[PDB]
RNA sequence: AGAUGAUGAGGUUAAUAGGUUCGAGGUGGAAGCAUGGUGACAUGUGGAGCUGACGAAUACUAAUCGAUCGAAGACUUAAU
RNA sequence: ACGCGAGCUGGGUUCAGAACGUCGUGAGACAGUUCGGUCCCUAUCCGUCGUGGGCGUAGGAAAUUUGAGAGGAGCUGUCC
RNA sequence: AUGGUAGGAGAGCGUUCUAAGGGCGUUGAAGCAUGAUCGUAAGGACAUGUGGAGCGCUUAGAAGUGAGAAUGCCGGUGUGAGUAGCGAAAGACGGGUGAGAAUCCCGUCCACCGAUUGACUAAGGUUUCCAGAGGAAGGCUCGUCCGCUCUGGGUUAGUCG
RNA sequence: CCGAUAGUGAACCAGUACCGUGAGGGAAAGGUGAAAAGCACCCCGGAAGGGGAGUGAAAUAGAACCUGAAACCGUGUGCU
RNA sequence: UUAAGUUAUUAAGGGCGCACGGUGGAUGCCUUGGCACUAGAAGCCGAUGAAGGACGUUACUAACGACGAUAUGCUUUGGGG
């Protein structure tokens, strides 16, 4: 697997939170590696809201941390309650995949390979 | 570490400074000689 | 049939730059100005404004036609270095470099 | 460990002979785009 | 395979990687129920439940557009 | 270069402290011992181990190969 | 007759200044560069471009008079080498600004210190302070930011000291 | 007698910047044009810088501004 | 057509000549400044407050210099134009 050339413990959280913020958003712009190793994480949790079970939503919240989207018209809900309420719906019917991926240019400051990733 | 210079005010005017530096002939030798080669300051 | 474009001393090294020109010595504006669009050093978008300024200048001065327009030559040249100091408990310094960059285009023709 | 001669030019230059670069690809937008580099997102006159 | 680059396997007519599904293997009996138990705890539901690199399968995701290079069989002589 | 410290240690030297014995008017010496006491360097050339790039083999490419030579290998012991 | 070191004797080549004489020179001096010219040598002329003002020739006089080296001095330049290095502390996303963003702002989450990297008072430092404007220069990368620059403001005591 | 590595340390910002606890030590740095007439206006540029235009006898005389050597760095090139 | 033989064709880069540029600041020319001298003055000031200075004063104005609440100067005459 892949290290990032950083630490275990902050690698976990960095991984969590950047999945967090993707569900927020549906897509973001971030560097390659990344983006390839969150990837398989949210298909997983994707697959886990599938299927709503108590067990799978306590699985969840030890991944998702504890953020509140204000959703349109003042209303708030949290990502565990959209990922289980909006999306497992959507990809109901899918086997696989889930997201996809959108290489772009290099950053200033670095050689960047940076990427956008959405959801499919 | 420490390195020298740990600067007081008072002590810079007191070993040098004016009222120290003329009330010896060996000391009002050398404001001579810094009005002598017209350094523009003294003590 | 010519036009000439020149900047003046430029904070990079002739080195750090004679290479990103060393590529478009002899093509076209148009192909040049993609290499300079997809190169990833902090030279290109630099040069690419001497072009389009070069290319201004042929254009509303000469009136030459702005696709049969070749590179005519290109290069750079060193500039006035200045001189900067650095730390280390005791003295020690170094020199920032600068550069004259000069490109000629032609209509490939007399 | 340090310089016993001095570096001659040619020998210099002779050393930095691969130190280049090369180039990017740039191909056309066959797909969708104008000339811009093959199988991507617009970059310079593209579509795809 | 590998510092890099070289090597190799693949590039939608596609199983290259990922995901999904299954499996293997490993760990050791999940939760929630129910019962027992004053309690700690225990039993059953249940070789359960989980499972990164491994294996199969599935084109769900992406390796699509496309570009560049690339020869024109020399002479001499003896055979032919 | 009593093979090798720009590859390692420094146990001993030899350094400045100190003790003992002897000699020395003494300052000091001996060696007679004793305890203790600071080992710098981003590898330019050749060289070496590996790795690529370039170009050439009178047509161009893919694959398989002969091998001029080069390197490597030869230690013992035991029961019947 | 003519190898030749210390060394001895001699002959000279040029540089700066002065006197005299005689001259050249915006029709382009001096310097500068080029050049296939002359001289046994020190060296000298000529033409050619730049150059845009003073300079040679002859004779004699006088000298801070001739440089490759002194681990020489002073300045500029390289080489090494695009090498070595880029000094302590967990960040991620979005949104924004904007010509221009990893490095600025805003938000959220996270993380760290935790008898403290915290708060006070001093010493010492002296306007680094605040409000705007600025990329030119500085910032060890960047930079729309700044303890950088500019402009304009800013420190109030019977009890504090 | 020297003409900005000279001449005094000092031709300008000189006993100054700067250094030094302190006495004390102590630099560097001259030249647009006759006249500033110091590049009106256009184009590119975020700006800087430019190119034109324009002034000037001249702007490769454009304020860091007289000539502008050499080291050094570059682009082309004929022969290799 | 096959042999046997000779021979090219490449400059990634480099070198040698030529030209064109850049940097940098020698050289040339010049002086604003100085050095040593000549002759003649003079040699030397202050408790009535010295030298030397600090704070200030000016349109802007930065320093330098001038002068000091009469503060980038006042009265005065003689010249002055």
């Amino acid at each position: 697997y892949r290290k990032l050339g950083r630490t275990s413990d902050q690698r976990k959280a960095m991984l969590r939170d950047l999945a967090t913020s993707l569900i927020i958003s549906e897509r973001i712009e971030t560097t390659e590696a990344r983006a390839k190793e969150v990837r398989s994480v949210v298909e997983k949790l994707i697959t886990l809201g599938k299927k709503g079970d108590l067990a799978s939503r306590r699985n969840a919240a030890k991944t998702l941390r504890n953020v509140e989207i204000l959703n349109e018209d003042e209303t708030t809900q949290t990502a565990l309650q959209k990922l289980f309420g909006e999306i497992a719906e959507r990809y109901t019917e899918r086997q696989g995949g889930y997201t996809r991926i959108l290489k772009q240019g290099p950053r200033r400051g670095d050689g960047a390979e940076s990427v956008i990733i959405e959801l499919v | 570490v420490k390195r020298t210079y740990q600067p007081n005010k008072r002590k810079h005017s007191k070993v040098h400074g004016f009222r120290k530096r003329m009330s010896t002939k060996n000391g009002r030798k050398v404001l001579a000689r810094r009005r002598r080669k017209g350094r523009k300051v003294l003590s | 049939m010519e036009a000439k474009a020149v900047a003046r001393t430029i904070r990079i090294a002739p080195r750090k730059v004679r290479l990103v020109l060393d590529l478009i010595r002899g093509k076209n504006a148009a192909e040049a100005i993609a290499i300079l669009k997809l190169t990833n050093k902090a030279s290109s978008p630099v040069i690419e404004k001497v072009l389009m300024s070069a290319l201004a200048n042929a254009e509303h001065n000469y009136d030459m036609n702005t696709d049969e327009l070749v590179v005519k030559e290109a290069y750079a040249n060193e500039g006035p270095t200045l001189k900067r100091f650095r730390p280390q408990g005791r003295a020690s310094a170094i020199n920032k470099r600068t550069s004259h960059i000069t490109i000629v285009v032609s209509d490939g023709k007399e | 460990a340090v310089p016993k001669r001095r570096t001659s030019k040619t020998r210099k230059n002779k050393r930095r002979t691969h130190f280049k670069i090369s180039v990017p690809g740039m191909t056309e937008c066959p797909n969708c785009g104008e000339y811009k580099l093959s199988h991507r997102v617009c970059k310079n006159c593209g579509s795809y």
